[PDB]
RNA sequence: AUAAGCAGCUCAAGCAAUAAGAAAGCGAGAGCGUACCUUUUGCAUAAUGGGUCACCAAGUUAAUUUUAGAUGCGAGCGAAU
RNA sequence: AGACAACACUGACUAGGAUAGCUGGUUUUCUGCGAAACCUAUAAUAGUAGGCAAUUUAAGUAACAUCUUAGUAGGUACAGA
RNA sequence: UUAUCGGUGAGUAUGUAGACUCGGAAUGACAAAGAUGAAUCUUGAAUAAUCAGACAUAGAAUGAUAAGGUUGUAUGUCAAAAGGGAAACAGCCCAGAACAAGAGUUAAGGUUCCAAAAUUAUUAUUAAGUGAAAUAAAGAAAGUUUUUAUA
RNA sequence: CGAAAAUUUAACGGAUCUAAAUAAUAUACCGAAACCUUGUCCAUAUGUAACAUUAGUAAUAAUAUUAAUGUUAUUUGAUGGGGUAGCAGAACGUUGAGUGAAUCUUAGAUUUUUUUUUUAUAACUAAAUAUAGAUGAUAACUCAAGUGAGAAUGGU
RNA sequence: CAGUCGCGUAAGCGGGGCAUAGGAUCACAAGAUACAAAAAGGAAAGAUCUUGGAUUUUUGGAAAAGCUACGCUAGGGAUAACAGGCUAAUUUGCGCAAGAGUGUACAAAAUGAGUGCGCGGUUUGGCACCUCGAUGUCGGCUUGACUAAUCCUCAUGGAUG
């Protein structure tokens, strides 16, 4: 097994012989984690230290990725839709609705190759004076 | 205080004992009637009409 | 002397309950260290030393817990919370008969 | 004009724009806070210095001898024809 | 009468030429690291020098700190006569 | 002739201890291997400040077993360290401040009101406001409670 | 009870307390700038991508790439954060100078103010007042210092 | 290690003493060295090695008496002339406990040896946080305020004495 140590106290008042055990540990500042094997070199080292820190036996070690994944707290919230944004290195995203699912990122030289309306666009929606909506849908 | 954050400390009110006792286990709807003047907005059973639906007994009537 | 620090001779009833918390913390970490090692078949020299001459919070006296052997006190006993970082430092066994 | 503030800071009622929009400022009331510098083991100290403000007012130059970095040439370099 | 000799006399006034291990002062911001009040020498103890040693940043590390295990030096607390 | 004076021999007799230590710790010190660790170490080059420290705890010397006295040693703090607790507080108890937010989690310390949090539970004592965050002593006494004996 | 001192109750901090005292226990809670979490700033790293500048190297009549520097983002969900004496790094500002026979100015250069915004010893927006075509002001980079003052019983 | 001597059968030992208590340079002097020799040949004066004379005894190495109440300047206030602060040895400050003894008798009416446990901050001191109105640290005057360990005035217990 493992021990899983956590300084509790700090050792600002305690001799320097005291800080070389906090050192050789790995307990930099308060309230830190850390996994040792156990064994008797260590168990030693919490000897020296018992009235600072809290000891207890864990199965496996557990990564820097998990132990601060703990503490972690849930979000809270999710991002359903998003509005068109402009990535300098990657192009222009489209907008997106993560509730009927597409981020589509078009990026070139010139404004059509972006997927935004330009002039020329609004030029042909100008010429368009035939469309009319249904009679029933006005 | 020196600081917001101790002002904010010596100045605290805790919340209402009814919303203290947390469920354990699942979740419960709880009666906290409060103790605070009703708006215009909550018709009594006498104002709503016959044709209305949501003339239920009181909430006390439902524990 | 002039300079005055208000150390009071006797722990109130909260410092205590925390000197008994911190004897029974200690108490913890010998015992976890002490079964981590002995599933092991191991030993240190410093874990059954302390087992040895060493009492648990349940087997010391209160007087033992509350107040620590001084030779220039009336009656050779003196408050434990006069001792340079008591919170911090073990101290649970005084010379016998004192 | 019922009050014992190094006059700031934290909390803040209220007042304040004739008008659509726009609140800087002042602030009752609650709490925290014993100037600065020098010199000392240590200064609110009843230890030193200053009435306020503006201006003047202190590691610089020369020669010499070194080092680091950068750069020119290179067993030559620099100088000079 | 150490009295008087033109503000000054236990030796005047004025001009020229000083030092001060002593005291005071030494002016913009941000960032990194971070002491000592000990030893030795000194007509020295309010100073200074050499160490210990703070800083800068290069080359090294079987570095340094702590624990475990085995070993070693040395006679205190205690105890004893 | 003496349970008189001194001296001698015997005692596994009693005490005494800075220069008595037969016995003898812990601590600290030296070095080896392994492991862990926050580079904390050494050297090269360049180059400082400092040289009345103070208090606290232990243990001594000195004084008078006086001093916020003087002087070593061990450890820490202050010095150069703000913040919380000690009513106020350089040195004590916690804890090392890059800036905000949070009835977040804790240390020392506290939780009737000033003033954040218990007028929270259990068993006894005290009747003196004793006491409640700086123990005045020996001693006295049909104060009172408990225990051990006891009529 | 012993227990007596000179401004005033006078070492419970005070109110007060028969526990809100004392002794032996138990639990919850409060509690720091400590710790945690979510953001920010700063210092030092480690790779990658992109933007700009400068300087090279190739391509182009039918743009790509290399190196240095600046910058943002991102990877390791990187590490680190008090400070006197003292040591070190990086910047801003003031005055004068070169580029400058340059740039800009009645379509308002410049105005010791006020105001606005930007991680900000600094500049900027706007407003108000006055009226200059250069003996005016000025970016950027660089050069040299009579360059920064709440502290000398300092001096005017 | 080289040189060359002693002792010992040999191994071997010997760079004084069982260990721990005797200072340089400069100058000066005596030997060796053969380095340099201010035009040159020599020399003088220098250089290296060995050695000597030192209460160089302030022994990391000056040839060295006082006064200033007439003192000066720059400083510190390592407490020095005072007061405050800490301590309480001492006191011309007191209390309590115990009771040898005195009291014709009888401890405690009174008296109380040598002592023990204490309070207090007046005298003479100790310390030195602290530079300031002092060496008789104090007197008189004016004007107080407070304390109670009481000289007077008021109430009262004990006193074969
Ligand atoms: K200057
Ligand atoms: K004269
Ligand atoms: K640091
Ligand atoms: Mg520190
Ligand atoms: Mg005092
Ligand atoms: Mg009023
Ligand atoms: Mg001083
Ligand atoms: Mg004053
Ligand atoms: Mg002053
Ligand atoms: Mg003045
Ligand atoms: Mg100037
Ligand atoms: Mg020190
Ligand atoms: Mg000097
Ligand atoms: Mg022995
Ligand atoms: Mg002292
Ligand atoms: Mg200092
Ligand atoms: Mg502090
Ligand atoms: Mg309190
Ligand atoms: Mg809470
Ligand atoms: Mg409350
Ligand atoms: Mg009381
Ligand atoms: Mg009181
Ligand atoms: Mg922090
Ligand atoms: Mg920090
Ligand atoms: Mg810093
Ligand atoms: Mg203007
Ligand atoms: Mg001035
Ligand atoms: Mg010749
Ligand atoms: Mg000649
Ligand atoms: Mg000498
Ligand atoms: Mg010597
Ligand atoms: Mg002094
Ligand atoms: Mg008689
Ligand atoms: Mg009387
Ligand atoms: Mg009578």
């Amino acid at each position: 097994s493992f021990f899983r140590i956590t300084l509790h106290r700090s050792a600002i008042g305690l001799p320097k012989r005291t800080h070389g055990v906090l050192a050789a540990l790995g307990l930099r500042r308060r309230n830190q984690t850390v996994f040792h094997p156990v064994e008797p070199q260590f168990a030693g080292m919490l000897m020296k230290v018992k009235e600072l820190v809290r000891v207890e036996e864990v199965p496996h070690r557990l990564t820097k990725r998990e132990l601060k994944d703990e503490r972690k707290p849930d979000a809270g919230f999710v991002v359903e839709k998003q509005v068109r944004r402009f990535i300098p290195g990657v192009g222009v995203q489209d907008e997106v609705d993560f509730s009927k699912v597409g981020a589509v990122v078009r990026d070139g030289k010139r404004a059509g190759d972006l997927g935004v309306r330009t002039r020329s666009d609004w030029e042909v929606i100008g010429k368009m004076k035939s469309v009319l909506p249904k009679v029933k849908a006005l | 205080q020196s600081t917001a954050n101790r002002t904010k400390r010596m100045l605290n009110i805790p919340p209402h004992e009814s919303f203290l006792n947390v469920p354990v286990e699942g979740d419960r709807i709880i009666f906290n009637p409060p103790s605070s003047e009703a708006s215009v907005y909550h018709t009594p059973f006498k104002f709503l009409p016959r044709s209305d639906p949501r003339r239920r007994a009181n909430i006390y009537k439902l524990f | 002397g002039g300079l005055l620090w208000k150390i009071p001779w006797r722990m109130s009833k909260f410092q205590k309950l925390r000197q008994r918390r911190r004897l029974r913390a200690v108490d913890n970490v010998v015992a976890t260290i002490e079964n981590a090692l002995a599933k092991k078949g191991e030993t240190v020299k410093a874990v059954e030393r302390w087992r040895a001459e060493m009492p648990t919070e349940a087997e010391m006296l209160p007087k033992d817990k509350y107040t620590i052997f001084d030779r220039k006190e009336k009656r050779y006993r003196k408050g434990i919370h006069k001792l340079p970082k008591w919170t911090r430092v073990s101290q649970r066994v005084n010379p016998p008969g004192y």
